[PDB]
């Protein structure tokens, strides 16, 4: 097992090199779940942001126009997911966020593309914003805020894939969650209604394809919406009718946790 | 392998730089008809690059400094030499700008080259076909396609001439460091990244006090060579 980790060493001392990176990339995306260390090697190695920032970076004039292929897209997806155990890791977290890592991977989230490599491309990208709001941060929160993230967020869960609407909107109700973020949002009746709108339409979505995790999430983010008076005044006039009436009843006898939120909503919007 | 231009290719004192590059398409069915209005081209994209370049160049270099200082600062910790530094910093920097400004700069480039020619076009021929205003908006389409490369190449590579020098200033503090130290009769190494490398850092991948190793460099090196929408570089 001691080889194992020289493999590793190895692996991340190749990654400097162009001539070595692209397969000590895969080796690595493949082994992030069995070494916890991992982070802070990639971090505090020598070059190595800096290759994984050069492989997004290389990506760039493949996307406008968009004629990013799989081969390209399986490559800085690598990156990106040697990103996403760099941006959950609680001793490189801060480091990844100061560095504003983020910043470079939002024109992938900006594509509209919907060919495959495209679609991977901007869930993978999502996936390393996901980590970093896991982390429960407030410095997290307060960064996405001072960025264009929620307006990225919901092009993603108005026209997005399924997978990538949910991992979207579990953004949005990260952000929504803090108390900053429910303000931010809240501030204006069109930050408000912008973000109602999409809700909206999403919930119509639902209805006729069903997702229980998407669900869910849209739910949250509603029941959170209601905790500012504003908000909650709003969605008294426009809450969509399939939340009110028994749409999801079927979908939702299994699903507990989201029923109690439902009715919790529902309950907020009387007083 | 589809970028045209190489970094000297184009001359960005001024927007003349732009002129003996901008292709016109001849089977244009708005140029058949008036092969006049290929004169309103030049101009059009001439407007286009002046109205973007400063807002896209300072927005890039905001971007890209906070990034590029960080991992460069934190790279080169235990880098006594301060030309080592300066010399990564420069080449990652003018990189992720040129990047950051082919990401800015394209889209608004393509709507603003179009608007620019629809609104010669309308104006050269006061006349107004519902067939020639679908001749006029194809070619516009057309011809911002066309020249957006170009024209983006022009504001990247503005760009990348101004990111330099704006990279030493943000680091003129971390080249203090080193030069006070150095003064003192002393290296400079940070006492956090000496204390964490030695204590946490396995041997393989720990930074090396003093100086950083030749081959380690290859990522630097890479900025150098390969800059985003240019040819590599050859030997209520
Ligand atoms: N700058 C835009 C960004 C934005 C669009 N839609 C939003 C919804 C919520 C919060 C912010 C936004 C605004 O505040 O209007």
């Amino acid at each position: 097992h001691m080889l194992e980790r020289e493999k590793i060493y190895q692996w991340i001392n190749e990654l400097s090199s162009p001539e070595t990176r692209e397969n000590a990339l895969l080796e690595l995306s493949k082994k992030r779940e069995s070494v916890p260390d991992l982070a802070p090697m990639l971090w505090h190695s020598f070059g190595t942001i800096a290759a994984l920032l050069q492989e997004i970076v290389n990506i760039y004039p493949s996307i406008n126009p968009p004629t990013l292929t799989a081969h390209q897209s399986n490559r800085v997806c690598n990156a990106l997911a040697l990103l996403q155990c760099v941006a959950s890791h609680p001793e490189t977290r801060s480091a990844f966020l100061a560095a504003h890592i983020p910043l470079f991977l939002y024109p992938f989230l900006h594509t509209v593309s919907k060919t495959r490599p495209f679609e991977y491309l901007r869930l993978t990208s999502l996936g390393v914003i996901g980590a970093l709001v896991k982390t429960d941060e407030q410095e997290v929160i307060n960064f996405l805020l001072t960025t264009e993230i929620i307006p990225l967020c919901l092009r993603i869960m108005e026209s997005g894939s399924e997978l990538s609407k949910t991992v979207a909107t579990f953004i949005l109700q990260k952000i929504l969650l803090d108390d900053t973020g429910l303000a931010y949002i809240c501030q204006t009746y069109e930050r408000f209604s912008h973000v109602a709108m999409i809700l909206g339409k999403m919930v119509l979505q639902l209805s006729k394809e069903p997702s229980a995790r998407l669900l869910k999430h849209v739910v949250r983010c509603y029941l959170r919406l209601s905790d500012n008076p504003r908000a909650r005044e709003a969605l008294r006039q426009c809450l969509p009718d399939q939340l009110k009436d028994t749409t999801f009843a079927q979908v939702l006898k299994d699903d507990t946790t989201t029923k109690r939120w439902l009715a919790q909503l529902v309950k907020n919007l009387q007083e | 392998m589809l970028e045209q231009y190489s970094y000297h290719d184009i001359n960005v004192y001024s927007l003349a730089g732009l002129a003996p590059h901008i292709t016109l398409n001849p089977t244009i069915p708005l140029f058949q008809a008036h092969p006049q209005l290929k004169q309103c081209v030049r101009q059009a994209i001439e407007r286009a690059v002046q109205e973007l370049v400063h807002p896209v160049v300072d927005r890039s270099i905001k971007i890209a400094m906070t990034t590029c200082e960080q991992i460069v600062r934190k790279d080169f910790a235990l880098d006594s030499e301060e030309s080592r530094m300066r010399i990564a910093a420069h080449h990652m920097m003018r990189n992720l700008t040129a990047g950051m400004a082919m990401i800015t700069c394209r889209e608004p480039l393509l709507m603003s080259i179009s608007t620019n020619l629809k609104n010669s076009f309308a104006s050269a021929l006061r006349t107004a076909s519902p067939q020639q205003r679908e001749m006029m908006d194809q070619a516009a389409a057309q011809l911002a396609q066309d020249n957006c490369e170009l024209a983006c190449c022009f504001i990247q590579k503005t760009a990348v001439e101004k990111a330099g020098p704006e990279m030493d200033k943000r680091l003129a503090t971390e080249f203090e460091l080193r030069k006070h130290a150095r003064q003192e009769g002393r290296r400079y190494c940070d006492p956090v990244v000496l204390t964490y490398q030695a204590e946490r850092m396995p041997e393989q991948i720990r930074l090396k006090v003093g100086g950083v190793d030749p081959k380690q460099l290859a990522v630097y090196e890479e900025f150098a060579r390969n800059v985003p929408g240019f040819l590599p570089t050859n030997d209520w």
